[PDB]
């Protein structure tokens, strides 16, 4: 068994658009000149997969 | 069983047939002998023999070889006892045949004799194509008799030898030898002249004939090939011409039957030439000139994602580099380092709404490409600790990670 | 004088510099833009304008017209809207006919047409015309006519893939109508593409009544004033005098080009002309660039051996990325240390990428060969071979797999 082997019967999804967040959360956040940062609010587990 | 917009974790690589077959021919090229009896010559070495078993006047045997200069592999076709007896046979031929740079011709780099394989031989330099297989070993090798040739696969071989014989006739010579045995498939429907040079040589002084009769004669050997194609009897078996005409008159096309006749037709009193022969085929050279671009396309498909994989790699291997130093003291866990570390949380430390792990092999290389692009889109890193945030953009994360680079560069 | 395309170089499909055409082509496809105005719609998102200068022309269609770069979300593929403003669409009929003849159409010098549909989104009446992507393509009047002489063999060239894109329109009883060098796009070096097909068979649905052969010969002539135009610097609305165009022409060119472009103009002669007859007069050109398309694929199938392992060590450096700092560990961040954090004697930094790649494929084969991990710290201390580290890794990894 090759270590560059992966499962071959793993599903990914391609299609979706890019993450829009509500223009209310992005109030909460503190911006800075690099971006915004503030406190996770949302009940979304840590990194979890988003369905835009 | 698979929406459009999900991908299988192989669909995001090169697809297994392909790099089969580019695996295979890599093993053809490489393979070595470390202690055959085999000569090294002063400039080859590592010869390997080909010949898994006729056109010229000597015995003959072919080895894959390495040359010493530029590395690269040429296939060796040696005639066993050929003696030298006047050198321009020799390098006059190998001046003409230099020149000629076609797709649709094996071509020569050198002609030479040696005595190292203790005789006197005549050796050819040619191109490799590992994996090659002969017409002769492709169609007529039985067990079962040999399936039909589909009509389209022999007009891509008549516009193959047809390019062949354009730039051929146009330099003065002639193609001597269109034997099965002598075109090789170096491809799925890609044929090559591959023993060219060779009668050339062999026959040097010898042959009384012009070089248009020879390349009359190219015609008339052209249109054999293609009879014995069609209906499946060896060139030599070829007896009866006419009642072989009619055979493929009646499984072929009148237009291929047309071609055919006037390839063979040496009783018209008007001297035959490629251009004449061209100017009849141009539909189906159209069609191929077609396909062949269209193949390119689909080379460079699968070459532009598999040269995005060495860019991903690379990233990668400068991602790695960058986070969890033993180290300024923690220099990996603050400032810009900090959010490539949450970065990489986010690429490949996914989990499902279940608290699993998700593996999607998609997820991740998207998003190295998207940092090597310097995307203006917006992702979310979340802090290890979960309490806080950071939205940032894969332009502003580009920045961060070349200059968290380039600080381990001058430090040199 | 068949001398100018018998004389073509071999690199006459071949790109000057791959890696940096791959590499600009690559970039080119993933941007995109932080506020544009531009909508969603149901099946494309992520639009950018590919339009140079925003400025409203109608030329060939007669409503101004838009180009995006866009990514559809069925398939995660990118491909390119040509966009009619103020467009409204009076007969449905119009998409389903005109696609269903064009929906075959498979060519290496057309742009393929995907989809045709109308649209409210852009905040007015809009049709939408869905093609294949080219990145970072270029019209034959951006690239011939932005303010040298053309070489023959270029135009030669040219010529033969555009009468390979004609032997497959009018195969299918239909007619390229749109020759305009603005709708002629080079999507690599000498490359050419036709990039409007289906528009004007839409636009035109009910109001044409010429006949199908009718529109052909028209082909012809069109056909014909390209060729004029990139002979004498000319643009084709200010070819005027043909005949004068044509002297120019047989003062720059070959007997054998004017002879062409002739039979392309001439719609005295009687005849039907017939894609077919025109092949035939350019056979030995056309046999000249079949072996330069073949001579670009051994070019292509040479850097694609090169290539072909890097899906392989992709693939390897991710499972290190996936297994490492989630929150026998302890070996495994040692080998990634020993593999990617190398320092001098000074305490400097070593970037060395061949290290990085013999120890790549070392654990990737599982070797027997032994090596000494550390602790910065001299006092913890192992020695492994490779095949114990794959094993290691290999069985963290099945771990994360079982979910
Ligand atoms: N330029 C080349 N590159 C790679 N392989 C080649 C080349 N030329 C020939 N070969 C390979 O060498 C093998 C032997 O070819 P050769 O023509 O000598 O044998 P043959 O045709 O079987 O002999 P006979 O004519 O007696 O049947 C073939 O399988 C062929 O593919
Ligand atoms: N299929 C395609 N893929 C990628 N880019 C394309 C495609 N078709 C056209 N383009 C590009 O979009 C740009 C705009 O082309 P378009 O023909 O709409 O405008 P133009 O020719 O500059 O002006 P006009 O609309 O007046 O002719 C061009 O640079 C062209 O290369
Ligand atoms: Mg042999
Ligand atoms: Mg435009």
């Amino acid at each position: 068994p090759l270590f560059s082997a992966w499962p071959a019967d793993i599903i990914s999804d391609v299609g979706a658009p890019p993450l829009q967040l509500e223009p209310s959360f992005v109030a909460t956040l503190k911006q800075a000149e690099w971006g915004l940062y503030g406190k996770n609010t949302r009940n979304v587990r840590r990194n979890q997969v988003e369905d835009t | 069983e698979l929406q459009p917009w999900q991908r299988a974790t192989y669909d995001f690589f090169m697809p297994q047939n392909l790099r089969e077959d580019l695996q295979k021919k890599q093993f053809a090229t490489l393979q070595v002998i470390p202690n055959s009896g085999l000569p090294q010559l002063e400039h080859w070495h590592s010869l390997v023999p080909l010949d898994t078993s006729s056109c010229f006047g000597y015995p003959s045997w072919v080895y894959k070889a390495q040359n010493s200069r530029n590395g690269r592999h040429y296939a060796l076709r040696r005639l066993e006892g050929y003696r030298l007896t006047n050198e321009k046979a020799i390098l006059n031929v190998m001046k003409d045949w230099k020149k000629i740079k076609n797709a649709s011709i094996v071509t020569i780099h050198e002609v030479f004799t040696t005595r190292e394989f203790g005789d006197s031989s005549l050796i050819f330099a040619y191109d490799f194509h590992p994996l090659s297989k002969t017409l002769q070993e492709h169609h007529f090798q039985p067990y079962r008799p040999p399936p039909a040739v589909p009509e389209n696969t022999i007009w891509g071989y008549i516009c193959q030898i047809a390019n062949a014989l354009k730039t051929i006739h146009s330099n003065r010579l002639a193609a001597r030898c269109l034997e099965p045995s002598k075109i090789i498939l170096t491809d799925i429907n890609r044929i090559r002249l591959s023993a060219c040079a060779i009668l050339d040589v062999v026959q040097f002084g010898m042959n009384s004939r012009s070089v248009v009769e020879l390349q009359q004669e190219d015609f008339v050997k052209f249109g054999k090939l293609i009879l014995s194609l069609a209906t499946g009897t060896l060139p030599a078996h070829l007896n009866n011409i006419p009642a072989a005409l009619e055979t493929l008159g009646n499984k072929y096309s009148a237009n291929l039957k047309s071609a055919v006749n006037w390839l063979l037709d040496t009783s018209s009193g008007e001297t035959k030439t490629i251009e004449h022969f061209m100017t009849g085929i141009a539909s189906q050279m159209t069609t191929f000139f077609d396909l062949a671009l269209q193949d390119n396309d689909e080379k460079l498909f699968h070459l532009a994602r598999e040269v995005e994989n060495g860019r991903i790699a690379r990233s990668l291997m400068k991602l790695l580099t960058i986070l969890e130093r033993g180290d300024v003291p923690s220099w990996s866990e603050t400032g810009d380092r900090y959010q490539l570390k949450l970065f990489r949380d986010y690429v490949f430390h996914r989990v499902d709404a279940d608290g699993k792990p998700n593996l999607s092999i998609g997820h991740m290389l998207t998003c190295m490409s998207k940092l090597e692009a310097g995307v203006d889109e917006n992702i979310l890193l979340t802090s290890r600790d979960n309490e806080t945030v950071f939205v940032l953009s894969y332009r502003e994360l580009r920045q961060m990670y070349d200059r968290a680079f380039n600080e381990l560069v001058k430090a040199s």
